[PDB]
RNA sequence: CACCAACUUCCUAAACUUAAAUUGGGUUAAUCUAUAACUUUAUAGAUGCAACACUGUUAGUAUGAGUAACAAGAAUUCAAU
């Protein structure tokens, strides 16, 4: 195995000096060994990629997937410990910066077939991680404008050269 | 094609509806409120309209007895149909049924619910959505054109 | 064909605990070996007006001696050295040595330099943090205080006031507790400890007594939330 | 939460201004057509006559049902009744922005409440001061037979014994099969037939490796745009604006429908005698009777049939 | 018919990431006045429903307890009663129910 | 594996032979064995070629480090940077001869796929080629078809 | 020139609030505890002078955020983002709550001062704004309304459609901005000093002066803009969604100086109106509004 | 009244002249032993001495596929009615 998520959270970063930017908290947390498919969990910890703390459980709460709950907890978890052991000031002031499904150890088993036949069975667990970063939300992305299109294909033809020539 | 027809296929089959919805409303009429699923309760809420005005017809009336009879498989619910039910309902012309959706069932099924109750009844008041105040912004601003319009011809 | 499904059997305690066991109690052979005691033999009652003084105490332990000076005559019984004039300075190189190691979070010499009911009280709350003490100029002269003897112990309260700098952070270097440099004076009393009997026994740090009339610490710089009372559906709230 | 929330017109109003306000909506429709009642004294456009060649504009009905009618001769005719509603011309192009030869309006019927529906169609109505209507649909008009924008339309527009074409959408019979979707003749019942009874048989032939586009399979059936053509005008009631048109109309009951003059070769100027503009009861010039019939039309209230 | 070639993880990846079988999110989640729980805007709080049904099984129980039997169903009206009430004018005739606890501040 | 490569244009370090040329190598470290079977052709090196080789470069520092070895292994650093490491197990002396003196007349630029076999900073003297050269005007500039 | 004075009452107001907080020595603690029906019992130990009721908000939960437009500190109405002073009891007020009086002025006072605001750096450098008060009007009248003395050469000059048009995309790019409401309680000398040049102001701030015991002023500033307030106000620009100059109506008796008042309608996000009831709401506040 | 074009040939540097069963010869990866070397080497002596392919063997993990398929009568006061 390997569990390097857990020893994220023990990363001393030596005092900043008065005159620089206030450095974002980060709390990693993980759940190891979910009875759950690892492809569906990646939809439940797609969707709340990016989102603020309250916005997620907000989502989560009124999802009838199973993993829905469980990413629930983990979430509360490390709401928790971030104020708690983190020094997080504000329980909102939170963000979810990453959130991924895993793989994890799974069994062998038969499923059995009409004629004396049978297939391996797989009895799936996963993992789930997440980082939460202090701070608001990220803003999210802003399409990019006709004129800003324009802009780039006037760059794309003032980078043209003279192709196998002196 | 199904363009046009007002029932929803439940059970297993034609009968095997009928009888699910006589236990939902035999349960009704008791309790006066019932947790079921949103479609089953939805199917029910028709007959649970109907059989008030079965009761209005009177104790009297044969045909009134004959199809209390067969909805309520408890008898001692006929006497209530006809002598509590139907004399809260005298003023109503309809609308016995107060029908709301309630969050989803935690059983796995994840099925969607709603109460389904009698009006007037004893127990406790469900918390149903109340609309805003007079005293909000917009309700102001709406209250204050409705003056002047009336006040002014 | 197939292959077999073994069970594949912090981890005993979870075992045990879902399937519930019969833990009989176990008679430890070797005796555990304690090298200091928790708690204070007598805890020194500071008098009122101890502070905010600018020797009169130290007359006052003469007239104790009654109770104390006895002690002193069994701290000398085993080490015949124990001089309560200049042990005074002996105990400030403990406590300024000690906390300095805190700087470089050198806990092996802690472990030399304070006792078993110590140590647990001056870096388990300090685990993915960085502190930054300095000691500035003692106002005043250290002075004993109380002592007092219990296999055999004895300990030494000394009374000291001076002036220090404590800055701690956090794992981000985020400041959390204190101001960077700026000196503030403090009147705490130190009990130290030895183990008598022991060939290789020495003074150690042991605890502190707090007056209940000492002035209150600086706060937290962050704001705390302190949450109220959750109910259920059932109750509600008074 | 600081993100996108969902808003209808009723969820911040109270209980005594939810009465209000759909009172107040419902004022408005009447005062706002009540006011282009009037066209011809509202600055109507220059009414030019007739020249051959001549298409002029249509009207947005509403599917009523049908209903049995007889002649003179004694034949039945199951009949389909059209009424116009709230059908006003709503925008006129010139020929060049259409890009056609001919120029095109844009009628349209059976205004609808306010409350469901983008801001973008509620700004194109209040510029044109009408409540909302239902459907838009487009009719090419040639430059005589231009009306102003705003001009109600009524089903005295059309005469008994105009051919007429109708375009509508028609009933939609969902996802279906081969043999209901384009009858196909299927397979037999018994004799041996494992799991093909109504399967399509072999899609093409083996050489062309590849299945023909447009090749007939299942899909969804139905709520198509269809049109019947030349369809006879049986009578006109004047005072429900009711038309009687011969035979059947695409679409369910309710639906709404376009009825503009027939382009079949046969009636190609048959709107000489017509309103030509359109009929402008504003003008009332002579007041029409209340029901509009066909010569050859029996009416009820006659003396029977007697082919004597 | 059986595959004739593997899918690749770039093929299965726009398959499965492809929008329509994103995970949609929602925007009818409110928060309910009374206990600043959260609710979605069409369907009762689950909060404060669940206090009502939690008092609704108990006057049941107390109902069952009167009534001692199956088909004891009264034909007259009930009414629930708390302590420190006594039956009214218009009360009267009326199967009465007595709950230990006081008037819930919601019941009326 | 052009396309699986980088590649760069004809360059020099400093424009090295427009004012004065410099030798881009400036040292060299050899490490050896004294009783090696594999450094016997490295130290014949030491024993007739390096100082000769010393002498004909005084910008290259030569630094020869005798030591118990395994490897003898030839260091060589240049002025923009780069640093080259050869090794020189069982190789004559001619062999390490050919390569030393090949490591003194090379650049640091980096040995990958050269785009272009010239380069120039001046192309042009008469003016680069525009699509209006070759083009005769008209009369007050008049576009064609242009009534005025 | 317009300029200097916005740049000279900018400093003042930036100096005034180092001052005030610089006067305030150390962290303090100090206890405030939640009052409010939901969540009840919590106690915040927050910073004296520096912590604020949006700073509450944000321990709760993102929902307190957004919902609370005012707070309740002991029985009072307080600015989101005015520093609380003492230990006391905090209750958040909702545009939904069943007596919204206290927001719905506040909402109301600052929708007025954002029309000042926009009104001010319309007209042209050349012309000259004079703006005399925001008269307190109720939510019923149907429109806020902002007092302002024009220039002499204009007293002939109506706006036409496109001018008060004009005047309501400037209002819909300060709301873009997203603005914080700051908020200053500042003794009457320094109010003076940053509003000597209009009379009108200075006359204003001696009526307040003389009504409170001592001489403290309320200042509120959005971006550059400055002004004096009746009262609290909204936490941020950002709370208006739909916003609407409406019409201009010139006071009758106003020969000495020609005093216009310009009206405006606005909705806050959080109570949205559906296109024609804001149509119609609108044409009702193109009326005159008399102040009672 | 010609141009273009296959290292066919010339040119700078080099090179010395044509499917594949089979045949002659020159080196070499790895590991062990002898004697040395001492950040991983040299000369010898050895060998289970080198795998993109046997519907190879074992194990692991994909694809098909989150697909085919699988399951608990109803209400309530819930080893209950
Ligand atoms: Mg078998
Ligand atoms: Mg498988
Ligand atoms: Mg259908
Ligand atoms: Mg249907
Ligand atoms: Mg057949
Ligand atoms: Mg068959
Ligand atoms: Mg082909
Ligand atoms: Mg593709
Ligand atoms: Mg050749
Ligand atoms: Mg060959
Ligand atoms: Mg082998
Ligand atoms: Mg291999
Ligand atoms: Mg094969
Ligand atoms: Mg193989
Ligand atoms: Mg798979
Ligand atoms: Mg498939
Ligand atoms: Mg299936
Ligand atoms: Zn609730």
């Amino acid at each position: 195995i390997s569990r390097k998520w857990e020893k994220k959270n023990k990363i001393v970063y030596p005092p900043q000096l008065p005159g620089e930017p206030r450095r974002p908290a980060e709390i990693y947390h993980c759940r190891r060994q979910i009875k759950y498919s690892k492809d569906k969990m990646w939809y439940l910890a797609k969707m709340i990629r990016g989102m603020s703390i309250d916005q997620a459980l907000a989502q989560l709460e009124f999802n009838d997937k199973k993993g829905a709950q469980i990413i629930k907890e983990v979430l509360l978890e490390a709401q928790d410990m971030a104020v708690r052991d983190h020094n997080v000031e504000f329980r909102s002031n939170l963000h979810i910066a990453e959130s991924t499904s895993g793989r994890g150890q799974c069994l062998k088993r038969i499923r059995y077939h009409g004629r004396g036949r049978f297939g391996i069975m797989e009895k799936v667990y996963c993992h789930y991680f997440v980082k939460l970063v202090e701070g608001p939300p990220p803003p999210p992305e802003v399409p990019k404008t006709a004129v800003d299109h324009a802009k780039d294909y006037i760059q794309q033809l003032r980078s043209r050269t003279i192709i196998h020539t002196l | 094609i199904s363009h046009g027809r007002v029932y929803r296929r439940l059970g297993l089959g034609p009968e095997s509806r009928i009888h699910l919805l006589r236990n939902l409303l035999t349960g009704l009429v008791r309790h006066e409120r019932i947790e079921a699923t949103w479609a089953r309760a939805d199917e029910m809420r028709g007959y649970a309209e109907k059989l008030i005005d079965y009761g209005k017809l009177g104790d009297t009336n044969e045909r009134a007895m004959r199809m209390a009879d067969f909805w309520l498989t408890e008898k001692d619910l006929i006497p209530k149909l006809f002598k509590v039910l139907a004399p809260r309902f005298q003023g109503q012309n309809g609308n016995y049924t107060r029908m709301l959706q309630i969050p989803n069932r935690k059983e796995q099924d994840r099925a969607k619910m709603a109460v389904i109750e009698y009006k007037g009844n004893y127990l406790p008041p469900l918390p149903l959505p109340h609309r805003d105040s007079n005293l909000t912004l917009l309700n102001q601003l709406l209250l204050g054109l409705q003056q002047d319009l009336h006040h002014n011809q | 064909r197939f292959r077999p499904p073994t069970p594949e059997p912090k981890e005993f305690l979870e075992y045990a605990r879902k399937a519930g066991l019969v833990i009989p109690q176990e008679r430890l052979e070797r005796p555990i070996h304690l090298a200091c005691t928790a708690g204070i033999f007598d805890p020194y009652v500071p008098p009122e007006g101890d502070a905010r003084m600018s020797l009169t105490q130290r007359t006052e332990r003469l007239r104790k001696n009654a109770a104390s000076q006895l002690a002193i005559r069994k701290i000398r019984e085993f080490d015949a050295n124990f001089k309560t004039k200049d042990f005074p300075e002996k105990a400030k190189d403990i406590f300024i040595e000690a906390h300095l190691c805190l700087n470089n979070s050198d806990h092996d010499r802690l472990h030399t330099l304070v006792t078993e009911h110590c140590f647990p009280d001056m870096v388990w709350d300090l685990k993915y943090k960085t502190v930054r003490w300095g000691f500035v100029e003692s106002l005043e002269p250290a002075q004993v205080v109380h002592v007092r003897c219990s296999n055999m112990y004895g300990q030494v309260t000394v009374r000291l006031h001076t002036r220090q700098t404590l800055a701690i952070y956090d794992r981000f270097g985020r400041l959390m507790y204190g101001q960077e440099d700026v000196p503030k004076d403090v009147l705490e009393y130190v009990v130290f400890e030895r183990h008598l009997m022991n060939p290789y026994g020495s003074w150690r740090m042991h605890a502190k007594i707090v007056p209940a009339w000492a002035p209150p610490k600086q706060p937290i710089l962050k704001t705390l939330m302190i949450p109220g009372p959750q109910l259920k559906p059932w109750e509600e709230y008074e | 939460l600081h993100s996108k929330s969902s808003t209808w017109w009723d969820e911040h109003l109270s209980e005594e201004n939810l009465s209000f306000v759909k009172q107040l909506v419902s004022d408005e429709n009447k005062t706002q057509l009540t006011s282009k009642l009037n066209p011809l004294k509202d600055e109507p456009w220059p009414l030019h006559p007739w020249e051959p060649g001549s298409f002029r504009v249509g009207l947005i009905a509403l599917k009523l049902g049908m209903m049995p009618l007889w002649t003179k001769d004694g034949q039945k005719h199951a009949v389909t009744l059209l009424q116009v509603q709230d059908c006003h011309v709503l925008k006129y192009t010139p020929k060049e922005d259409h890009n056609g030869k001919i120029a095109a309006l844009t009628v349209g019927g059976k205004t609808v409440s306010r409350f469901y529906k983008p801001d973008s169609r509620l700004e194109f109505y209040r510029d044109l001061g009408l409540p909302p209507k239902q459907i838009h649909k487009i009719f090419h008009v040639t430059d005589n037979a231009v009306i102003k924008p705003g001009t109600p339309l009524y089903a005295a527009h059309f005469r008994p014994g105009q051919y007429v074409d109708v375009t509508a959408k028609t009933i939609g019979k969902g996802f279906q099969g081969v043999m209901k979707r384009w009858g196909f003749k299927g397979q037999p019942a018994s004799h041996g037939q494992t799991k093909t009874h109504r399967r399509p048989g072999a899609i093409s032939t083996g050489d062309i490796a590849r299945v023909w586009p447009g090749t007939k399979m299942p899909g969804r059936m139905g709520n198509q745009n269809r049109t019947v053509y030349g369809l006879k005008v049986w009578r006109v009631n004047t005072k429900h604006n009711i038309i009687y048109v011969n035979g059947s109309v695409p679409g369910h009951k309710n639906c709404l429908v376009k009825i503009k003059d027939s382009t079949l070769p046969a009636y190609k100027d048959s709107c000489k005698n017509l309103p030509f503009p359109t009929y402008f009861p504003d003008g009332d010039e002579e007041e029409l009777p209340e029901d509009l019939f066909d010569e050859s039309v029996w009416q009820p209230s006659e003396p029977s049939i007697t082919f004597a | 018919a059986a595959p004739k070639n593997r899918r690749t993880i770039e093929v299965n990846r726009c398959r499965r990431r492809n929008p329509q079988k994103l995970i949609k999110i929602k925007n009818n989640i409110d928060i309910c006045p009374e206990c600043g729980h959260l609710k979605q805007k069409h369907v009762l709080c689950g909060y404060c429903y669940e206090k009502v049904r939690q008092e609704t099984t108990k006057i049941r129980q107390q109902i069952g307890a009167q009534e001692g039997g199956p088909f004891r169903a009264p034909s007259v009206e009930t009414m629930v009663l708390y302590t420190g009430e006594k039956p009214s004018e218009k009360d009267q005739g009326k199967r009465i129910v007595e709950r230990n606890i006081k008037r819930p501040s919601w019941f009326t | 594996t052009g396309r699986g490569t980088s590649s760069r244009f004809l360059t020099s370090v400093l424009h090295n032979g427009l004012g004065r040329y410099v030798q881009q190598l400036q040292r060299l470290s050899l490490s050896l064995s004294r009783d090696a079977p594999s450094s016997r052709g490295a130290r014949e090196f030491v024993e007739r070629e390096v100082t000769d080789f010393a002498r004909r470069n005084p910008g290259v520092v030569v630094y020869v480090n005798p030591r118990p070895c395994a490897m003898p292994r030839i260091v060589a650093e240049y002025l923009n940077g780069a640093v080259r490491e050869e090794n020189v197990n069982s190789k004559s002396v001619e062999e390490i001869k050919s390569l030393v003196q090949k490591l003194a007349d090379q650049s640091g630029l980096d040995v990958i796929r050269i785009r272009k076999p010239f380069h120039t900073d001046n192309p042009s003297i008469q003016g680069q080629w525009h699509p209006f050269t070759n083009k005769r005007t008209a009369l007050h500039g008049l576009r064609p078809r242009e009534l005025r | 020139s317009p300029t200097e004075l916005t740049e000279m009452r900018n400093d003042l107001f930036n100096r005034e609030k180092s001052r005030q907080l610089s006067l305030t020595p150390r962290t303090e603690k100090i206890e405030v505890k939640h009052v409010g029906k939901t969540d009840p019992g919590t106690v915040f130990v927050m910073n004296k002078n520096i912590s604020t009721p949006y700073s509450c908000a944000m321990h709760l939960s993102e929902w307190y955020c957004s919902k609370s437009i005012l707070a309740l500190v002991d029985g009072q109405p307080w600015d989101m983002y005015k520093p609380l002073t003492k230990s006391c009891e905090i209750k958040f007020l909702t545009f939904k709550d069943p007596d919204p009086k206290e927001v719905n002025k506040a909402y109301w006072r600052s929708c007025a001062m954002m029309l000042g605001c926009v009104i001010e750096r319309a007209f042209k450098d050349d012309y000259v704004v004079s703006l005399v008060r925001a008269p307190e009007v109720p939510v019923i009248a149907g429109a806020f309304c902002y007092d302002v003395t024009l220039d002499k050469r204009l007293d002939e000059w109506m706006p036409t459609k496109e001018n008060l048009r004009s005047f309501t995309k400037d209002a819909h790019a300060l709301i873009y901005r997203d603005l914080p409401f700051e908020t200053l309680d500042v003794d009457a000398r320094v109010a003076l000093e940053i509003f000597q040049h209009n009379k009108y102001k200075v006359d204003f701030i001696e009526e307040k002066a003389s009504q409170n015991p001592e001489r403290i002023v309320k200042l509120h500033r959005i971006g550059d803009f400055i002004d004096v307030s009746e009262g609290p106000l909204i936490p941020r620009t950002s709370v208006c969604f739909q916003y609407e100059v409406s019409a201009v109506h010139n006071l009758n008796p106003s020969q000495p100086n020609l005093i216009r008042r310009f009206q405006g309608l606005s909705l806050p996000t959080h109570l949205r109106a559906q296109f024609t009831i804001w149509d119609k709401l609108v044409e009702r506040s193109r009326k005159m509004v008399t102040e009672d």
